[PDB]
């Protein structure tokens, strides 16, 4: 179809896209989110053009389900599975708590899982942050919004410079590296891990020096030794200050040793080094994982 | 390192096989268009060459374009005035997923000599959409080439670009490349690059990768190696002139083997 056969409940999101409402299939009683796209003076949103082709073929527990396009002379309708909240706003709601182990623990397997599906989909998301990451009231957390994600070539061409929100960025796009690859997904969701252990963000940045320097003054200024080819890179400055590396176990202090080694080895430095998903999947810091419900009404 | 993704080159590889025959276009689809010809699609395929030339797009970019056209007209019939409407739709969807800056719609309806309104080129962009039902991520002989390219032993840049002029010539022809999948004529224009410069084979490798054999490539091959052979004397050049640029290597000057010795 469709159209006719849904009830709008509310507005539960926007962006730029976009619009987000949940509604109702009045047949099935399916509850859903209805991404809205406004269209026109160039047609079709290369944003959208890309979310629908990927999203399409990317079928996966972990990642947001989307179940139908409606596309008419004026609008384009995405319809979404609908869930119940953001991590964002979970975090925020489990302050004086804090969010249980078993749960980060549950949520990081989860979130490893989605990701490793997408990059063997050559997929890239582009922009994990905790407000495009929705969790239910079954215990599930799925990846969302693609609208800034790419189908890649291996091995990678030259991508978007943007990309990524600032406070989740490697230091490989910020260094300005001709190639980026699913690293950079990786970064992101070493920080969001120590976001959902402490409750604030990691590297909270308000440029891309900022930024640069608040990640050398937790991890070290990188050199040589631990990142072959650094110095060479566009917007590596030999004036850079030259911070030393932090004891570990004080950039996120409640974190166990399994916890501690995970994190460290999704913010390693250099590309080559840093955890894959796949390979995440299987470190000693889930050997006890499962999947329990939210502790908190959503 | 992480730019070939060693972790996930194989998956992705099997699934690009897999999905290439979901998005392979319908073999015998121009027998049933009454009024456009595989000689009219030639000369729209070799305007699309220069278009990429013209606003410097990717190559990928000019495949998917391609793709995209060659399913539209497997189930679409198309009056002849009105294949190259199809053909600038087409393109202006392959540059908005590929490219980082797509060219405008106006650069769009320009290039056509005002033919078609950016009215026109907007609604074909719509009934593209919905007639490939928003399934865009389509492989390309060019994923397959830039997979392939990491068995040389060494890396060579005449091999490379030799390959990409091969496999770019096979998109001119539906007769006989459309009874081909891209993952096919990208093995068989690798091999027949690697033969031209320096005389060496379909690696054993790239069998163990692919599961393809001279014996197997054989078909495309004899096809490619006439269409190289040819290409001087096509009655479409654009691929020619574009492969003399140093960007290419001038891999176009190069001269084809007289015999390929299978
Ligand atoms: C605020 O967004 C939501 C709220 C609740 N349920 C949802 N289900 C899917 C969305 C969503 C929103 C934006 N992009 C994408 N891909 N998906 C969503
Ligand atoms: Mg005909």
């Amino acid at each position: 179809g469709s159209m006719e056969n849904f009830q709008k409940v509310e507005k539960i999101g926007e962006g730029t896209y976009g619009v987000v409402y949940k509604a109702r299939n009045k047949l099935t009683g399916e509850v859903v989110a209805l991404k809205k796209i406004r269209l026109d003076t160039e047609g079709v949103p290369s944003t959208a053009i890309r979310e629908i082709s990927l999203l399409k073929e990317l079928n996966h527990p972990n990642i947001v389900k989307l179940l139908d396009v409606i596309h008419t002379e004026n609008k384009l309708y995405l319809v979404f599975e609908f869930l119940h909240q953001d991590l964002k706003k979970f975090m925020d709601a489990s302050a004086l708590t804090g969010i249980p182990l078993p749960l980060i623990k549950s949520y990081l397997f989860q979130l490893l899982q989605g990701l490793a599906f997408c990059h063997s989909h050559r997929v890239l998301h582009r922009d994990l942050k905790p407000q495009n990451l929705l969790i239910n009231t079954e215990g599930a957390i799925k990846l969302a919004d693609f609208g800034l994600a790419r189908a890649f070539g291996v091995p990678v061409r030259t991508y978007t410079h943007e990309v990524v929100t600032l406070w989740y960025r490697a230091p490989e796009i910020l260094l300005g590296c001709k190639y980026y690859s699913t690293a950079v997904d990786i970064w992101s969701l070493g920080c969001i891990f120590a976001e959902m252990v402490t409750r604030r963000a990691l590297f909270p940045g308000d440029s891309e020096i900022d930024q640069l320097f608040r990640i050398f003054r937790t991890l070290g200024t990188p050199d040589e030794v631990v990142w072959p080819g650094v110095t060479s890179m566009p917007d590596y400055k030999p004036s850079f200050p030259k911070w030393a590396r932090q004891d570990f176990s004080k950039v996120v202090p409640p974190l166990d040793e399994d916890g501690r080694s995970l994190l460290s080895q999704m913010l390693h430095y250099d590309p080559n080094k840093r955890i894959s998903a796949k390979a995440a999947l299987a470190h000693p810091f889930f050997q006890d994982v499962t999947k329990p419900v939210p502790h908190l009404r959503l | 390192s992480v730019n070939e993704v060693p972790d996930y080159h194989e998956d992705i590889h099997t699934y690009l096989r897999e999905m290439e025959v979901k998005c392979k276009p319908k073999v015998g689809y121009m027998k049933k268009q009454p009024d456009i010809t595989n000689s009219m699609r030639a000369i729209l395929v070799d305007w699309l060459v220069e278009v990429g030339e013209e606003y410097k797009l990717q190559n990928e970019t000019l495949h998917l374009a391609v793709n995209y056209i060659d399913r539209f007209l497997s189930s679409m019939s198309v009056l002849r005035g009105k294949l190259q409407l199809v053909g600038t739709a087409a393109m202006l969807l392959a540059s908005k997923f590929e490219e980082i800056y797509p060219p405008e719609v106006a650069e769009f309806v320009y290039i056509t000599d005002d033919t078609y309104t950016k009215k026109q080129v907007l609604r074909m962009e719509h009934l593209v959409l919905k007639v490939l039902a928003f399934d865009l991520a389509a492989p390309t002989i060019n994923q397959f080439l830039t997979q392939y390219f990491l068995h040389q032993q060494p890396a060579n840049c005449k091999v490379e670009s030799l390959a990409m002029f091969l496999g770019e010539l096979s998109l001119i022809d539906a007769d006989p490349y459309l009874k081909y999948l891209p993952s096919v004529i990208a093995a068989a224009a690798f091999h027949l690059a690697l033969y031209t410069v320096t005389g060496q084979s379909w690696p054993e490798s790239l069998v163990q990768k692919t599961g393809y054999t001279l014996e197997t490539l054989k078909p495309c091959l004899l096809d490619l190696h006439q269409t190289y052979l040819r290409a001087p004397q096509h009655a479409q050049q654009s691929i020619r002139e574009k492969y003399k640029n140093s960007k290419y290597h001038g891999v176009s000057l190069l001269n084809p083997p007289e015999t390929l010795n299978v």
